[PDB]
């Protein structure tokens, strides 16, 4: 945890990022639901097959 | 990517059902059709030079390719006993065709059955060697998701892949009552010993049996049968799917 | 082109192999159909993607 001071020089348009994501394998219909994506400014993790 | 409209395959169910539409004629298939609801059986007999008498080109176009024109006939039988009967057609799923007569290139041996007759009907005439045990095989199974409260059904025909968890992982339990299955036995031709030369090896053939075709046969038969000679799934194996047999 | 003499010492069953053979793409539904394969004792050969 840290806390500091300062003042905002620029902002982001509101967007929606996915917390819940679910996905299926194209060909296998293998259904992997209700995976959780952790917060903060982190890429998407792909299953390997 | 869904299939709407097949004309060749609308032509060709309404020709075998012309074709089985025998009462402007001798009523001989409309007769062998009642006899066979009266049998209470589900695979009726075809001579092919009957179609090969009312239409050529349409018994040319099955024994040039025994598949896609067997499941149109299947479909013209069931919807022409679905005429004659609907609630005996609602007792089974489906109906056979069992083809008969002559054959001129297509009536070989296992000696002569070479690998140009795939996808081909061919009768092949021979003796029963081996005889697998009859076993049930299941063809389409059908699953009940009680999370979703929702019925799923598969079909497996010629396609571990046993489905047994919903998408959402839902536990599946199968309806064993809907699901269909089907006695499937499997048996060897060989050449008759007496015509075959001593110089040149076995051409042993391998039969596949369903329904009432399973225990029509037993070791060491003089059987001739009449079927789909197919390729399997992986240099290939190949095997022939029977569509009717008899013991000469 | 050759021609030799000889005396065979053992023999295969007679046995089907293939020589236009067809496949299609498991997810995308690609196919390619009459594919020749070489005569010889080979085995086959798998599209990249």
């Amino acid at each position: 945890l840290v806390k500091i001071p300062g003042i905002i020089i620029a902002a982001s348009a509101v967007r929606a990022k996915a917390t819940r994501i679910s996905i299926q394998c194209r060909s296998c219909r293998n259904t992997l639901t209700n995976i959780a994506m952790r917060p903060g400014l982190e890429g998407y993790a792909l299953p390997r097959k | 990517t869904v299939v709407l409209d097949d004309v060749e395959l609308r032509e060709a169910q309404r020709d075998y059902l012309d074709f089985l539409d025998d009462e402007e004629d001798q009523g001989i298939y409309q007769s062998k059709v009642r006899e066979l609801i009266s049998d209470n059986q589900y695979r009726l007999i075809v001579n092919v030079n009957d179609l090969r008498r009312k239409n050529e080109k349409r018994a040319n176009r099955l024994l040039n390719n025994a598949f896609e024109e067997l499941v149109a006939f299947q479909r013209a039988l069931k919807d022409f006993v679905a005429s004659i009967d609907a609630t005996y057609a609602k007792q089974y799923e489906e109906f056979y065709v069992g083809l008969e007569g002559s054959f001129g290139s297509k009536h070989v041996s296992p000696r002569t059955l070479t690998s140009c007759f795939l996808s081909c009907v061919v009768c092949v005439e021979g003796i029963v060697t081996k005889c697998s045990l009859v076993r049930p095989k299941v063809v389409r199974s059908v699953h009940y998701c009680p999370a979703t409260k929702k019925t799923i059904e598969r079909r497996y025909s010629d396609l571990s892949v046993y489905p047994t968890k919903d998408e959402e992982n839902n536990p599946l339990e199968t309806e064993y009552g809907l699901s269909v299955y089907k006695d499937h036995q499997t048996i060897t031709i060989q050449e008759m010993p007496e015509k075959a030369p001593a110089g040149q090896l076995p051409r042993s053939v391998d039969v596949i049996l369903d329904d009432d075709l399973v225990d029509k046969a037993k070791p060491g038969d003089r059987v001739q049968v009449v079927g789909t000679y197919r390729c399997l799934p992986g240099t290939f194996r190949t095997v022939l799917i029977a569509c009717n047999v008899k013991q000469m």
